[PDB]
RNA sequence: CGGGAAACCAAAGUCUUUGGGUUCCGGGGGGAGUAUGGUUGCAAAGCUGAAACUUAAAGGAAUUGACGGAAGGGCACCACC
């Protein structure tokens, strides 16, 4: 199911990027 | 086809279907010409005289040629307008 | 819903001609349909026709002779002027030698060749060849 | 060796008649819409006036256990520049046999072409009689009448068939995959072929029937023949 | 035709009634409906007997109009018509085919059996379908004996009759041979014929 | 093992029987001598195989028809089932009954007067 | 490309249809996709019947039938040879096998 | 019937012989449903949504081979009992 897993991989990367940037200011 | 001098310029004039009034093409190999004997009125015997019809290939393959030949034979005197 | 009656009348004739049928029934009837049929009949493309009264707009039965290649409608009734009529007959007709556009004008419904003799423009209704 | 007679003896009723009696043209074969199956009939009526043209030679192949297996396909067109044209195709293991076979099928396929006028009717006709079209595969081809002395406005493939048919002036249009020369040639020959079976106001008068050649010569085929 | 010299007599109507010719199937095709009288209380169709005689005289007027009799071709692949087509072709000089028709007989110009006729007559449209569909390549007119469920797809004269088997098939070929010989002038329109109908029938129990 | 006979044997045996049926019989050793004088056969071993299948076919032809072979003796008795049979001296006679709807169909055609009548069941058979 | 006109299911004129659990593997599939087999047999085999009729206490007794209804998914029906794959034109035949 | 690249479709027809009314919406393959702003939510997240850069093909229907830890017939002590 590679497209469903590429979608899951992007969601966890975006959750990391969310928490990293919103801490800065 | 004629020109302004009134002379004719086609190679030939093609025939038309007796049932349908449409031109029969040079490669319509499903089409036919039908020929039918006349008989004398005193003794019911062949005098050598006859009548003719031409039928389009498209009308044959849909099954309408039998009824078309019958209507043509009732329009001429052969079936005598009763059945 | 039924937005236009003349488009039904011509589509119904056009499907019956292609099947090789000898008659067709048109319903509803209209003053515009009777005047359009008369122009095709006068030029020799259809046989004679009969109207049935039923107290609800009426019906027409038409006789077919096998000569008609097509008849049709232009849906927006665009205006035409004598200077622009050449562009329309260049678009819609199969040859310069035969076929007709039908116009409505203040002198009546007529053939596009008659509109030049009468020196008049109008609105487009349809065509036949 | 020397070109004496008896290179041909008929194998059909039509071939028995054409070699003997007053069947005087191809037009009385077209009028009764008969199939032609002997190539020598068209050499008898049109003969050395017919000129010949190879359009393309094309390789095609099938996969096998040992290797790819190749055949050569030839496309050929033929005509007399005055109202007759034909098209033919054959596929063989060698090019010389493919061309020789394609010429026979290009002769058996010949049709009559109609011609007309754009303007007033002065002289003899020179263009298509009305706007026409033909199809093959996805390819669509369309032909339009033109004023005297324009020539043919077309790509190379359709221009060669219209020249061999004997048409002087023509405007043309095409649609979808014209890069396939076989479908482009057949779509053009389909448009040309339809010109003599379009019902037009000069053809509206009633038809008068006659006997066919098999009926007029019904005793010649019996009394001394087999 | 209207003429008294062409009218159907009592003695022919009794021969139709005695052979089952008027009894169709349980099914009707929409092209055959004009040849039907009525459907029975048991689900069987009755073929109109005056419709048969008009279509049979129209078929004989087509067969007489060919100037060389060997140009007419006659066919039956079912057994019930094989004796009948062999007798019809003996009484008048047509070409018979009986049993299996070989595909390409009318269109494979090189073939050992190849022939090129002017008229084709067939016993049953559903069974004899190869020479019917093969006639569409060569401009060949067609006559056929049709039941109520026969498919009309290439036939130009259809003759309404029971064609299922036995006495009905043999009687139709005998009566067609009688009227082609009469109106060509070879036998009388009033004196009875010397050939008995029973000569055309198929294999009733012998002893 | 395998004793099936190839088309070279089976075709030569049929052509011999079509031409020389009156010479042949059930004895292999006499058939083997006949087949040597009516035909050119390149090998003794092929001659024995042809006379063998000819001997098999004669014993079949004594019982009934073989579809690939024809002889006068069998054709003239076919021609006696052809023509007319000894079965009857007259047709099956036209005195047959009529149903009420056929009586009505004949009434509209100005005919009848020679047939008995009876009615079918009250409702369509199931 | 589409393989079957019915999508391999009986559903026409409906949204949802209830599932069932298979008799071999307990996979979950729709009631109208599942392949059906209703089996009726004797409790005693055709070999064993004679031995059990002669030891019977009764002067007349008839041995009972066993009734079971079975459901398969496509994978179990193919692997257990209940159904075979077919030619492109043979797939259209809806009549059951001969007896 | 007629249409289509074909598989197929009584509509997926009545189309270069091109116009019954009207809503949403696609424009070679990727980067990308990503970055950034707005907005709704308790949260998970939903809706709206680029560009720089990169590339000669990616894709659909069908034909003949080869191949399968797919199925059915038949064969061989260079296979097995």
């Amino acid at each position: 199911m590679r497209a469903k897993w590429r979608k899951k991989r992007m969601r966890r990367l975006k959750r990391k990027r969310r928490k990293m940037r919103q801490r800065s200011k | 086809m004629q020109n302004d001098a009134g002379e004719f310029v086609d190679l030939y004039v093609p025939r038309k279907c007796s049932a349908s009034n449409r031109i029969i093409g040079a490669k319509d190999h499903a089409s036919i010409q039908m020929n039918v004997a006349e008989v004398d009125k005193v003794t019911g015997r062949f005098n050598g005289q006859f009548k003719t019809y031409a039928i389009c290939g498209a009308i044959r393959r849909m099954g309408e040629s039998d009824d078309s030949i019958l209507r043509l034979a009732k329009a001429d005197g052969i079936v005598s307008k009763n059945f | 819903v039924r937005m236009n009656v003349l488009a039904d009348a011509l589509k119904s004739i056009n499907n019956a001609e292609k099947r090789g049928k000898r008659q067709v029934l048109i319903r509803p009837c209209s003053k515009v349909i009777v005047r359009f049929l008369t122009v095709m009949m006068k030029h020799g493309y259809i046989g004679e026709f009969e109207i049935i009264d039923d107290h609800r707009a009426g019906k027409i039965v038409v006789n077919l002779t096998g000569r008609l290649n097509k008849c049709g409608v232009i849906s927006p009734r665009f205006d035409v002027q004598l200077k622009d009529l050449e562009k329309w007959q260049n678009n819609l007709l199969p040859s310069r030698q035969f076929g007709f556009i039908v116009l409505t004008t203040s002198a009546g419904i007529m053939d596009h060749e008659e509109a030049r003799r009468k020196h008049t423009g109008g609105k487009i209704l349809g065509f036949f060849f | 060796g020397k070109a004496e007679d008896k290179e041909w003896l008929p194998v059909t009723k039509l071939g028995r008649l054409v070699k003997d009696v007053k069947i005087k043209s191809l037009e009385e074969i077209y009028l009764f819409s008969l199939p032609i199956k002997e190539s020598e009939i068209i050499d008898f009526f049109l003969g050395a006036a017919l000129k010949d043209e190879v359009l393309k030679i094309m390789p095609v192949q099938k996969q096998t256990r040992a290797a790819q297996r190749t055949r050569f396909k030839a496309f050929v067109a033929i005509g007399d520049y005055n109202g007759h044209v034909g098209l033919g195709v054959k596929c063989s293991k060698e090019v010389a046999t493919a061309i020789r076979g394609a010429i026979i099928l290009a002769k058996l396929s010949i049709v009559p072409v109609r011609r007309g006028y754009w303007g007033n009717k002065i002289g003899k006709p020179h263009t298509v009689p009305c706007k026409v079209t033909g199809r093959c595969g996805s390819v669509l081809v369309h032909l339009i009448p033109a004023p005297r002395g324009t020539g043919i406005v077309s790509a190379p493939v359709p221009k060669k068939l219209l020249l061999m048919a004997g048409i002087d002036d023509c405007y043309t249009s095409a649609w979808s995959c014209t890069a396939t020369l076989g479908n482009f040639a057949k779509a053009t020959f389909d448009a040309i072929s339809k010109t003599y079976s379009y019902l037009t106001p000069d053809l509206w008068k009633e038809t008068v029937f006659t006997k066919s050649p098999y009926q007029e010569f019904t005793d010649h085929l019996v009394k001394t023949h087999t | 035709g209207a003429l008294d010299v062409l009218q159907m007599k009592e003695e022919d109507v009794l021969k139709f009634l005695a052979a089952g010719t008027h009894l169709g199937g349980t099914n009707l095709d929409f092209q055959m409906e004009q040849y039907i009288y009525k459907r029975k209380s048991d689900g069987i169709y009755i073929i109109n007997l005056k419709r048969t005689w008009e279509k049979l005289l129209l078929a004989a007027r087509a067969i007489v109009a060919i100037e060389n009799p060997a140009d007419v071709s006659v066919i039956s692949s079912r057994n019930t018509g094989q004796r009948a087509v062999l007798k019809f072709a003996a009484a008048t000089g047509a070409t018979p085919i009986a049993g299996r028709f070989t595909p390409g007989t009318f269109t494979n110009q090189i073939q050992a059996a190849f022939r090129e006729p002017r008229l084709l007559v067939v016993t049953d449209p559903r069974a004899d379908h190869q020479p019917l569909t093969e006639a569409s390549y060569v401009n060949l007119p067609t006559i056929a004996l049709c039941n109520t469920d026969s498919p009309l797809r290439y036939v130009d004269i259809a003759i309404p009759c029971n064609n299922k088997g036995a006495h009905s098939v043999g009687l139709m070929w005998w009566m067609l041979a009688r009227e082609v010989l009469r109106m060509r002038g070879t036998i009388s329109r009033e004196h009875p014929w010397e050939v008995m109908p029973d000569l055309y029938f198929y294999r009733d129990p012998e002893e | 093992m395998g004793r099936v006979r190839t088309k070279t044997v089976k075709k030569a045996a049929r052509v011999i029987i079509e031409k020389y049926y009156t010479r042949l019989g059930n004895d292999f050793h006499t058939n083997k001598r006949v087949c040597e004088e009516i035909a050119i056969i390149p090998s003794k071993k092929l001659r024995n195989k042809i006379a063998g299948y000819v001997t098999h076919l004669m014993k079949r032809i004594q019982r009934g028809p073989v579809r690939g072979i024809s002889i006068k003796l069998q054709e003239e008795e076919r021609e006696r089932r052809d023509n007319y049979v000894p079965e009857v001296s007259a047709l099956d006679q036209e005195i047959i009954e009529v149903d009420p709807d056929t009586k009505e169909m004949l009434k509209l055609l100005d005919f009848g007067s020679l047939s008995n009548l009876q009615v079918t069941q009250p409702t369509v058979g199931m | 490309t589409k393989k079957r006109r019915n999508n391999g299911r009986a559903k026409k004129g409906r949204g949802h249809v209830q599932p069932i659990r298979c008799t071999n593997c307990a996979c979950c599939v729709p009631k109208d996709k599942a392949i059906k087999k209703f089996v009726i047999r004797n409790i005693v085999e055709a070999a064993a019947v004679r031995d059990i009729s002669e030891v019977s206490v009764f002067d007349a007794y008839v041995l009972p039938k066993l009734y079971v209804k079975l459901h398969y998914c496509v994978s179990c029906a193919i692997h257990s040879k209940v159904v075979r794959n077919r030619s492109r034109e043979a797939r259209k035949d809806r009549t059951p096998p001969p007896r």
